[PDB]
RNA sequence: AACGGGGCCUUU
C-alpha cells in the first residue's frame, strides 16, 4: 500500500467493495424471468422489488417487497439475464 | 363592506373593469388556445405526409 | 424507375456505384431480404489506407435509416465482406457539425448537444463498432502531452469486430487527428 | 449533507454505463409509453410508474428505451399535473402536518417541523417560479392549500 | 458543498505525494483540471495523467514522480496586470530562478513565464513547484 | 533549436 493500480483494480476488491464505491459506480441489481406454478407466461421482474408483482391473469403473488431484493414466493423458476 | 368602493361610481368603474379583464384572458385562451388544435393538426397532417408514401414504397415497389 | 441510378447520390463514382451494385445482387434472396433492405440506402463512400494488407471502406448514411441499417448490419458485413475482400466495411454516419460561436460565428439558432464536434464523434466510435456496445472508456494524456483514447469493448460477440480493430483505429485517425486503442474485459 | 436533518447519508441509486439498450429487452419503445399513459391516464404519479414499469414491465429506465423522461412524456402527451410532484408531496405532507397540528397545538416538534418542511416548500416554489413552471404569483398559503390536495 | 473541485484535486495531489504514494485518484475532473496537469505534467512535477469516463463528469488518475513540493490554487481568481505578475512571482514562488506562477490568460492557460513572452494576462490560477 | 507574431485546411 504505497504504490498500486488505480487504473487496472482487481475485482476480488471491486466486487465486495461499495456500489458508487468502484471505479466507475455500478449497479448491483439484476433482473428476473419468472413464471407462475402453472402458467408459461413469462414476466420480467426487477431483482429488488418495491412493488408486489402479478403475473397477471389469476391474480398471483409473484414477489413480496423488502427492504431489499423481492422475497419470492414457494417455488417458482428464476434467470438472471 | 370592507369599504372598498368610495361611492356607487367607482363600484361599477371596478366591476366594468373587472369584466374587462377576465373577458380579456377569455379571447387570450380562445386565440392562444387556437393553434394548439393548428399544430396538433398541421403538425399530424406531416405525419401523413411522411407516412403515406412510405406505406406506399414498400407496396409499390412490388 | 431505375433501381441502379437512384440509391445514391451526388453524381458518381465507380466505386460508389460499384458497392451499390453489390446490395441489388443482395436485394434478390428470398422475400424479406428485398422490401426491407429496399428502403435502405446511403450516401458516399471513401477508401482509406489501413496499415494492414487490406483498406477500410466507408459507407456512409442519411440517418434516419441507421435505425434500419443496423437491423441488417452483421448480415451484410457476414456478407459484403465476402463480396468485397482485402477491403473492411464500415457503416458511418453524416451527421452535421455545427462550430463553437463567438464573433466570427455570430446571430443565434442556438446548437444542440448532437451537432456537437465532441458529442459527435463520441457517436462515430459507437458507429464504428456497431454491435458490442461498449462496457467503459478512459483516455491516456501523454508525456508528449497528446492522448489515446482507450475504447473498452465488451466481450460477448466481439468476433466481429475482432481483427478490423486497426481499420476502426485508422478511420479515426483520418477523420479526428487523434488516435484510439481498443481493450476487453480480461 | 442533508439538509434540514444532521445526517450525511449517501444511499442512493447508481446507474449503469450504457447510453442504450440491454439487449434482452426488445420490447418496442411504442408499446412501453402505451404502458406509461396506460397507468398515467389511470392517475400515477411518474416518480412511482417507473416504480412498477421498472418492476412489473422490466424497464431499466425511461430515460432511455423511450428516448425520453417520464414526466416529460406525460407533459408531451398532455398529463401534466398543475403543480411538479416535487412541490405536490412538499404540500402534501406539510398540509397534514398543519391537521394534525390544529388539534395539538402543544406538540412542538411538528410546529418545528412544520417550519422545515414549509421552508422547503418556498425555496422550491421560488426555483419552480425562477424556471417558468410556476405561474410568478402562485404563493403557497396555510388554509388554501388543503384544496391543493383535496 | 464542493466549491472549488479544482482546489479539491491538488490537494489530494499535493497530500499523497507528500506521505510518498506514486498514484492518486482525482474527482470530479474539470477540462481546467487538465489544463493545468497539462503544464505540471509538461514541466515535469508530476506524470502522465489518464482520464476516466464515467457518465458523470468524470475522474483521472495522476502518476506522481516525487520531485513536486506544491501544487496550488489561487482562490479568488484575481484578475492580474501584468506589471502584477511580476509581484505575485517574487511572492509564493520559491526562487527567482525556478518555480511556476500559472494564470489563465485569454490567450488560456499558461506559465507565468508563457505569458511574459507572449504578453497577454488574464486572472490567476494557481501554481506548481 | 528553445521561444515569440501573423494566415490557410480539416463538415467552421
Ligand atoms: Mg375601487
Ligand atoms: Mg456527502
Ligand atoms: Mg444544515
Ligand atoms: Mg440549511
Ligand atoms: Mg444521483
Ligand atoms: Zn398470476
Amino acid at each position: 500500500v504505497l504504490v498500486q493500480d488505480l487504473l487496472h483494480p482487481t475485482a476480488a476488491s471491486e466486487a465486495r467493495k461499495h456500489k458508487l464505491k468502484t471505479l466507475v459506480q455500478g449497479p448491483r441489481s439484476y433482473f428476473l424471468d419468472v413464471k407462475c406454478p402453472g402458467c408459461l407466461n413469462i414476466t420480467t421482474v426487477f431483482s429488488h422489488a418495491q412493488t408486489a408483482v402479478t403475473c397477471e391473469s389469476c391474480s398471483t403473488i409473484l414477489c413480496t417487497p423488502t427492504g431489499g431484493k423481492a422475497k419470492l414466493s414457494e417455488g417458482t423458476s428464476f434467470r438472471r439475464k | 363592506k370592507g369599504n372598498a368602493f368610495k361611492h356607487k361610481r367607482a363600484l361599477v368603474e371596478h366591476i366594468i373593469q373587472a369584466k374587462a379583464d377576465a373577458q380579456r384572458e377569455k379571447a387570450l385562451n380562445e386565440e392562444a388556445e387556437a393553434r394548439r388544435l393548428k399544430n396538433r393538426a398541421a403538425r399530424d397532417r406531416r405525419a401523413q405526409r411522411v407516412a403515406e408514401k412510405r406505406d406506399a414504397l414498400l407496396k409499390e415497389d412490388a | 424507375s431505375a433501381p441502379q441510378a437512384k440509391i445514391l447520390s451526388q453524381a458518381p463514382t465507380e466505386l460508389e456505384l460499384q458497392v451499390a451494385q453489390a446490395f441489388v445482387e443482395l436485394e434478390n434472396s428470398s422475400p424479406e431480404l428485398k422490401a426491407e433492405l429496399r428502403p435502405l440506402q446511403f450516401k458516399s463512400i471513401r477508401e482509406i489506407d489501413v496499415a494492414g494488407g487490406k483498406k477500410a471502406l466507408a459507407i456512409f448514411v442519411p440517418v434516419p435509416s441507421l435505425a434500419g441499417f443496423h437491423k441488417v448490419q452483421t448480415k451484410l458485413t457476414r456478407e459484403l465482406e465476402k463480396k468485397f475482400q482485402d477491403r473492411h466495411v464500415i457503416f458511418l454516419a453524416e451527421r452535421r457539425i455545427l462550430p463553437k460561436p463567438s464573433r466570427t460565428s455570430r446571430q443565434v439558432q442556438k446548437r444542440p448537444r448532437s451537432r456537437t464536434l465532441t458529442a459527435v464523434h463520441d457517436k462515430i466510435l459507437e458507429d464504428l463498432v456497431f454491435p458490442t456496445e461498449i462496457v467503459g472508456k478512459r483516455v491516456r494524456y501523454l508525456v508528449g502531452g497528446n492522448k489515446i483514447q482507450k475504447v473498452l469493448l465488451d466481450s460477448k460477440d466481439v468476433q466481429q469486430i475482432d481483427y478490423k480493430l486497426e481499420s476502426f483505429q485508422a478511420v479515426y485517425n483520418k477523420l479526428t487527428g487523434k488516435q484510439i486503442v481498443f481493450e476487453i474485459p480480461s | 449533507g442533508r439538509m434540514h436533518s444532521a445526517g450525511k447519508g449517501i444511499s442512493s441509486s447508481a446507474i449503469p454505463y450504457s447510453r442504450n439498450a440491454p439487449a434482452w429487452f426488445k420490447l418496442s419503445s411504442e408499446s412501453v409509453i402505451e404502458q406509461i399513459v396506460k397507468y398515467a391516464r389511470k392517475g400515477l404519479t411518474p416518480s412511482q410508474i417507473g416504480v412498477l414499469l421498472r418492476d412489473a414491465h422490466g424497464v431499466t429506465q425511461a430515460r432511455v428505451i423511450t428516448g425520453n423522461k417520464i414526466m416529460r412524456i406525460l407533459k408531451s402527451n398532455g398529463l401534466a399535473p398543475e403543480i411538479p410532484e416535487d412541490l405536490y408531496y412538499l404540500i402534501k405532507k406539510a398540509v397534514s402536518v398543519r391537521k394534525h397540528l390544529e388539534r395539538n397545538r402543544k406538540d412542538k416538534d411538528a410546529k418545528f417541523r412544520l417550519i422545515l418542511i414549509e421552508s422547503r416548500i418556498h425555496r422550491l416554489a421560488r426555483y419552480y417560479r425562477t424556471v417558468a413552471v410556476l405561474p410568478p404569483n402562485w404563493k403557497y398559503e396555510s388554509a388554501t392549500a388543503s384544496a391543493l390536495v383535496n | 458543498t464542493r466549491s472549488s473541485v479544482l482546489a479539491d484535486a491538488l490537494n489530494a495531489i499535493n497530500n499523497a505525494e507528500k506521505t510518498g504514494k506514486r498514484q492518486v485518484l482525482i474527482r470530479p475532473s474539470s477540462k481546467v483540471i487538465i489544463k493545468f496537469l497539462q503544464v505540471m505534467q509538461k514541466h515535469g512535477y508530476i506524470g502522465e495523467f489518464e482520464y476516466i469516463d464515467d457518465h458523470r463528469s468524470g475522474k483521472i488518475v495522476v502518476q506522481l514522480n516525487g520531485r513536486l513540493n506544491k501544487c496550488g490554487v489561487i482562490s479568488p481568481r484575481f484578475n492580474v496586470k501584468i506589471g502584477d505578475i511580476e509581484k505575485w512571482t517574487a511572492n509564493l514562488l520559491p526562487a527567482r530562478q525556478f518555480g511556476y506562477v500559472i494564470l489563465t490568460t485569454s490567450a488560456g492557460i499558461m506559465d507565468h513565464e508563457e505569458a511574459r513572452r507572449k504578453h497577454v494576462s488574464g486572472k490567476i490560477l494557481g501554481f506548481v513547484y
